[PDB]
């Protein structure tokens, strides 16, 4: 007698976890992307700093010659600073979604499985 | 010059006798006489100043006054903060053009209290306006390929209404090609009444200049700046027989361009700085008892663009400044004064103030003594740069001082003796990698001036003694020289004008830039004579020459940078 009302409710339930695998694989490329990124700039600021401490020893002398190399790589560090702050704050943004859309499939899945139980009973 | 009129000590006239601190003025006169091709050498030769540069003209250089900091001495055109300080917030006059200069009034001490900010060593107020009309033709050449080319002139065309103006094309070698400095120079006064009166006024140079920089491959080489610079004066004054009035505003806008040739001076590897600084003041003075008390407003917009002064964006630093000045002679003493509060949009507020007294216990002979604080704000760099801080302090400067002046057979005389204290130095820390609030300086030092006639010859002699020293660690501020004689022999002869100007600048301490760690070293003490004549052939044309650097000495002020010794100018004027 219940020919539909499993069918429908499963139905419903294979397309609840097909839109949630959309998400979670949407998501893996969304946060992949912003991982490197972020890997990416946090060096390129990595570099700029090391530079400072490659040139710092000119800095108290703002008549050396070498002191315009150390204030200029301060500038490369601070420009890279804003660049790793923007990537970070993205990449974190992007890791909610990972973390929130492998838990939505998980709850998604295990949804289906009770609807899918109530398919070898009702049918 | 005794008991003449000054301007920059409350921003209105009063003879420099009665200017109780440390006094010295130069003029046109004065300049001209030196020969004088830049601003560094027209006050490298006044008490006090200590000034280094790497090398030539145009080239990087600081000025320290009675040995303190670069960034403590207040330079100000016509009475206006340099525009030039803005972006690096510490004076720098190699790239000042030399031929807007007319007056230099320089007062030693603390006068943060009338000017607010960076007035810690002393003031140098260069006017670029003289009241000398008539119209002078003049040029000028010299060795390491030196020219200069220059024509100035002031015009009535009523009987209110002065216009002067002036153009100066000035290039010299001596890095690659050296430095090369175009001028343009207009001003217009009027005057509605007797005591109303009101004026226009801009001045705009060029100058393009080479230098050396660290090189690095695969790395473009800015070893070339160009800088832009324009400024517009706008005022109306009230010069009255009680009360007087100063509406002033100006409008300073520069652009400070580094970039190699080959790249482009638009070129993404470039730096610009561009900074535009705009100032409104109100002063006022009313003659009150034997003396008079003064009260105005002076407020700054400092404007800079992204990139400017190696900070990531631009930034908006606004300071009003509200303060009051008093000045009284009872009897046989004297009694100046002024306060001072700046609100910046920065670091919020911060007080000023000193106090001096002049009683002369005999005619002829008195003895000064004042006190006074001053101090230093937050320059751009360190407050937004990445080392930068934004809650940093203004550095706090304490000063006291005491003098005995005197007229003696024909020769007037100074011994002074000063203290100062500065404290709460912005300084950079390397194993935090950020601009803190810390260091402190005790600095010590004597004031020895006299001038005086001797028959057909003129004197100007004066000693300066300075031993500036960390409060910490004892040792002394490097870079500074121990003490100066400068001494200079005027005596026109057979209608011949001779002017022998002698200078013994003690010994610096710089660091070695050769071996690593760098080591400092002892710098060693030198004298230089530079000899001067100039002719009237006719009463237009003045044939002037000199010999700079007679001796040929090897001297440095920044170790490394080699500066010129035997070095010829030949100029002629023509005055109608």
């Amino acid at each position: 007698r219940n020919y539909e009302r499993a069918r429908a409710e499963l139905n419903q339930a294979n397309e609840d976890v097909a839109r949630n695998q959309e998400r979670q694989a949407k998501a893996v490329q969304v946060y992949n992307s912003r991982k490197s990124e972020l890997d990416a700039a946090n060096k390129t600021l990595a570099d700029a700093i090391a530079e400072i401490k490659q040139f710092n020893r000119f800095a108290h002398d703002p008549m050396a010659g070498g002191h315009r190399m150390w204030q200029m790589a301060g500038l490369k560090a601070q420009r890279a600073q804003t660049d790793v702050n923007n990537k970070q704050a993205a990449f974190d943004a992007a890791a909610k979604e990972k973390s929130d859309a492998d838990a939505a499939l998980s709850a998604a899945q295990e949804r289906r499985k009770q609807k899918e139980n109530k398919e070898k009973d009702a049918k | 010059s005794p008991d003449t009129l000054v301007v920059t000590a409350n921003r209105f006239e009063q003879p420099r006798s009665t200017v109780l601190a440390p006094t010295t003025v130069v003029t046109r006169q004065d300049i001209d006489r030196w020969q004088s091709t830049s601003v560094n050498d027209v006050l490298r030769r006044l008490p006090g100043v200590d000034i280094t540069q790497n090398g030539g003209s145009g080239q990087l250089s600081s000025i320290f006054i009675r040995g303190t900091n670069a960034s403590h001495v207040l330079v100000l055109i016509d009475g206006v903060r340099l525009n030039l300080a803005g972006v690096s917030g510490s004076a720098d006059l190699s790239q000042f053009p030399i031929a807007l200069v007319q007056r230099v009034e320089y007062i030693r001490g603390p006068r943060s209290a009338v000017y607010g900010s960076d007035a810690i060593g002393g003031v140098v107020n260069i006017i670029t306006t003289r009241d000398e009309p008539g119209t002078e033709i003049s040029a000028g050449w010299g060795s390491n390929s030196y020219q200069n080319y220059d024509v100035s002139t002031q015009q009535q065309l009523g009987d209110k209404t002065r216009v002067t103006l002036l153009g100066d094309y000035a290039h010299t070698h001596g890095d690659n090609d050296g430095f090369l400095s175009k001028t343009l120079y207009g001003a217009l006064e009027h005057n509605f009444t007797d005591a109303w009166s009101g004026f226009v006024r801009g001045y705009g140079y060029d100058n393009r200049t080479n230098y050396d920089a660290y090189y690095s491959p695969g790395s473009p080489l800015l070893d070339t700046r160009k800088l832009y610079s324009q400024s517009w004066d706008a005022g109306l004054r009230y010069n009255g027989e009680l009360i007087k009035s100063q509406l002033i505003t100006s409008y300073s806008h520069s652009k400070d361009y580094n970039y190699d040739p080959h790249y482009g001076r638009y070129d993404s590897s470039a730096t610009l700085d561009e900074m535009k600084q705009y100032t409104v003041q109100w002063a006022n003075n009313v003659i009150v008892g034997h003396g008079s008390i003064g009260a105005g407003v002076d407020w700054q917009k400092q404007t800079t663009t992204p990139g400017t002064g190696y900070v990531e964006d631009g930034y908006d630093q606004r300071n009003t400044g509200i303060y009051l000045t008093g000045l009284q002679q009872v009897g046989d003493f004297t009694f100046e004064g002024a306060a001072r509060s700046d609100d910046n949009s920065q670091f919020g507020r911060h007080g000023t103030w000193q106090t001096s007294a002049g009683w002369e216990f005999i005619e002829g002979y008195r003895f000064i003594a004042s006190y006074g604080t001053s101090y230093k704000a937050p320059n751009l760099g360190q407050l937004y740069g990445f080392y930068g801080n934004p809650n940093l302090d203004p550095e706090k400067s304490k000063q006291w001082e005491g003098a005995f002046e005197g007229l003696t057979a024909g020769v007037n005389w100074r011994i002074s003796g000063y203290r100062n204290d500065v404290s709460d130095l912005i300084d950079y820390d390397d194993h935090t990698l950020k601009y803190y609030n810390e260091g402190k300086a005790r600095i010590k030092g004597v004031e020895a001036t006299a001038n005086f006639d001797t028959g057909p010859l003129t004197h100007t002699v004066s000693y300066d003694y300075v031993d500036a020293r960390n409060a910490i660690t004892d040792t002394p501020l490097l870079r500074r020289a121990k003490q100066q004689v400068k001494y200079q022999l005027d005596w026109q002869l057979y209608d011949f004008d001779w002017g022998i100007t002698y200078q013994y600048l003690g010994t610096r301490y710089d660091k070695d830039y050769s071996s690593y760690p760098y080591q400092t070293v002892k710098m060693g003490g030198v004298s230089l004579w530079d000899l001067a004549v100039a002719y009237p052939v006719t009463s237009h044309l003045t044939v002037r020459g000199k010999i700079a650097n007679l001796f040929d000495k090897d001297y440095e002020t920044v170790y490394g940078y080699q500066t010129a010794g035997r070095e010829y100018t030949l100029s002629g004027s023509y005055t109608f």
